[PDB]
């Protein structure tokens, strides 16, 4: 899951 | 030649451009393995993933050439505030790579991971959807247990070790961010700086959950001890009714919501079932009637349609026996006017309600499009699940349930079916907050290094004992890794956003309900057909993060933080109910009483009445006021 942050660009499906 | 304000502009409508472009073809990606899981498809994920967060690494390093305060117009400045976080990058290019191989071989083995059955091994069962399919429809004490025990000793055990590793990256990563320790960094979330009386410190996130919680605790006990009583009703020698519900009896894997122990629990099963999914049925509902549902909810209250876009490309059911699916519901928000909801619906009042709650995630990302990239975002963690739940706490009400036809034109309200209904939501809503506010206790505690490693699986039942009031049905050695049996664990996403979420909707329902001019308690509200409210929901909603949470919060209910005022008049029918109908039983758990060490078959006694006379004395000076 890709997201629109910079701490957190990527979070596991 | 050009200031910084002048040079920052520049510079973020650079990234603003690129970072567009970029982040809807990774989603593209995205989509593609949460439709379609094939290696082709995880590759290119994989590569997308580091084409991303090596792209926020390079703007993050470039946006700390223009100080903040060098900076006058705020737009620019928390853009360039967000983008000035360094974020996991900052470990080596080695521990990077293994924090990152292990955060994968722990979700891989979640998601792959099946329990066969002992007599044949041939035949395996996967928790999705297998192995809840028993915790949610068993009523068999054996079966319930084997799936429960069996997860967690089979793939639980596999993801000890990956998980103390774990741990120990992301606390380094946490420190060399100048955080205490991951859960600190977690907190972070909730952290506001500079807005003057708005600012909140990481430290006093974790002083309101737990007082917030407190006010939690009688209601949740009182519910607790009916579940225990009616639970008792339905595995009969193996409840004491003094003791910790075992945990393998409660409705999901995990105990996370009591929702399917309502068939159970149901105090008045006479009237008709406020659980519409028998009437779903009955009805010939489809996913396909369940989203266009919802998307009527939605107008009703002068919110847009869904866009073309969105029926084109939704997955709104499970693909079919060739293509698997991650089926695990959620909004997606691409960019370039994407919006996309994916979920394996079923024809339930789970998915009715979900259906709702992931349709108003994608109304907060349309309204905030218009925000700038970084600020197209929640004000924080929990916003986001508030705005989704608000909308089942509508759709779940008789009210609304019979204005769609699922309950009929005779319907009437009454005492008894307002006591279903409270016990219903109460189940999911107040069920979950000591289990949510536990697990994230017990992981701020591990990350902090309160808990030792010898000391993991005894703390972890310690605290289920003690603050949830569920007891382990077999004993755990430090070889289990059970918090990581859950998703949320393995998959690394913080877990307290569930409990602030929780307090928000009904802070939420009630600013709404004023806007409505509803007359009446709080939850007999339904916002349908109220533009009005609609309207104050809106306003929130397009400031995205542009705003901290605390004024985003202010702005619609008129307070700072978190309040939990609200959620308890929402369910003060039913604490007065249960309170009366506990009077004769007990109240509150022994931590002590265990499935496995509690039994005693009572052969031969000591006093004449046992201790059932002092019992009977201690009890009343025990409650006395
Ligand atoms: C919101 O308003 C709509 C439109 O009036 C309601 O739909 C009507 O409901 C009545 C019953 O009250 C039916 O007799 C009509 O046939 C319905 N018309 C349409 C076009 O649906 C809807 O029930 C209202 N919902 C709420 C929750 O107030
Ligand atoms: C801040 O910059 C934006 C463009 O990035 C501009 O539209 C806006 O007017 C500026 N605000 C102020 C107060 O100058
Ligand atoms: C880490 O972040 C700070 C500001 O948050 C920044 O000044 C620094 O350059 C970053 N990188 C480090 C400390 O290696
Ligand atoms: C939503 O779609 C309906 C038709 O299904 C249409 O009548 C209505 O005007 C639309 N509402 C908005 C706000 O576009
Ligand atoms: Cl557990
Ligand atoms: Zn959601």
């Amino acid at each position: 899951y890709f997201q629109r942050s910079v701490r957190l660009p990527y979070l596991r499906c | 030649q050009s200031t910084i304000e002048e040079q920052a502009k520049t510079f973020l409508d650079k990234f603003n451009h690129e970072a567009e472009d970029l982040f809807y073809q990774s989603s593209l990606a995205s989509w593609n393995y949460n439709t379609n899981i094939t290696e082709e498809n995880v590759q290119n994920m994989n590569n997308a993933g580091d084409k991303w967060s090596a792209f926020l690494k390079e703007q993050s390093t470039l946006a700390q050439m223009y100080p903040l305060q060098e900076i006058q117009n705020l737009t620019v400045k928390l853009q360039l505030q967000a983008l000035q976080q360094n974020g996991s990058s900052v470990l080596s290019e080695d521990k990077s790579k293994r924090l990152n191989t292990i955060l994968n071989t722990m979700s891989t083995i979640y998601s792959t991971g099946k329990v066969c059955n002992p007599d044949n091994p041939q035949e395996c069962l996967l928790l999705e959807p297998g192995l809840n399919e028993i915790m949610a429809n068993s009523l068999d004490y054996n079966e319930r247990l084997w799936a429960w025990e069996s997860w967690r000793s089979e793939v639980g055990k596999q993801l000890r070790p990956l998980y103390e590793e774990y741990v120990v990256l992301k606390n380094e990563m946490a420190r060399a961010n100048h955080y205490e320790d991951y859960g600190d960094y977690w907190r972070g979330d909730y952290e506001v700086n500079g807005v003057d009386g708005y600012d909140y410190s990481r430290g006093q996130l974790i002083e309101d959950v737990e007082h917030t919680f407190e006010e939690i605790k009688p209601l949740y006990e009182h519910l607790h001890a009916y579940v225990r009583a009616k639970l008792m009703n339905a595995y009969p020698s193996y409840i004491s009714p003094i003791g910790c519900l075992p945990a393998h009896l409660l409705g999901d894997m995990w105990g996370r919501f009591w929702t399917n122990l309502y068939s159970l629990t149901v105090p008045f099963g006479q009237k008709p079932n406020i659980d519409v999914t028998d009437a779903m049925v009955d009805q010939a509902w489809d996913a396909q009637r369940i989203f266009k549902e919802a998307e009527k909810f939605f107008v009703s209250v002068g919110l847009p349609n869904m866009t073309q876009g969105f029926w084109e490309n939704s997955m709104l059911t499970d693909p079919g026996n060739v293509q698997k699916a991650v089926c695990h519901p959620t909004a997606w928000d691409l960019g370039k006017g994407d919006f996309r909801i994916l979920m394996c619906t079923k024809v339930t009042m789970d998915d009715f309600l979900t259906a709702h709650h992931e349709m108003g995630h994608i109304q907060y990302d349309m309204a905030y499009a218009a925000q700038p990239f970084l600020l197209r975002n929640g004000a924080n963690e929990g916003f986001h699940e508030a705005v989704g739940e608000i909308m089942s706490l509508s759709a779940a009400t008789p009210k609304h349930l019979k204005s769609i036809g699922l309950l009929s034109p005779d319907f009437q309200e009454d005492n008894e079916t307002e006591i279903n209904f409270l016990l219903k939501q109460a189940l999911t809503i107040v069920g979950t907050l000591p289990f949510t506010y536990m697990l994230e206790k017990w992981r701020w505690m591990v990350f902090k290094g309160e808990i030792p490693k010898d000391q993991w699986m005894k703390k972890w039942w310690e605290m289920k004992r003690e603050i949830v009031g569920v007891v382990e049905p077999v004993p755990h050695d430090e070889t289990y890794c059970d918090p990581a049996s859950l998703f949320h664990v393995s998959n690394d996403y913080s877990f307290i956003r569930y409990y602030t979420r929780t307090l928000y909707q009904f802070q939420f329902q009630e600013a709404l309900c004023q806007a409505a001019k509803h007359e009446g308690p709080l939850h007999k509200c339904d916002i349908s057909n109220s533009t009005e409210a609609g309207q104050k929901l809106f306003n929130m909603l397009r400031l995205g993060k542009s705003e901290p949470w605390t004024l985003a919060l202010e702005n619609v209910v008129g307070a700072k933080n978190m309040n939990v005022r609200p959620l308890l008049n929402y369910f003060e029918p039913l604490f007065t109910w249960l309170k009366d109908q506990n009077k004769n039983s007990f109240v509150g758990w022994s931590t002590d009483w265990s499935p496995y060490a509690g039994s005693h078959h009572h052969h031969h006694h000591h006093h004449h009445h046992s201790g059932l006379n002092d019992i009977f004395e201690a009890q009343k000076i025990e409650w006395h006021e």
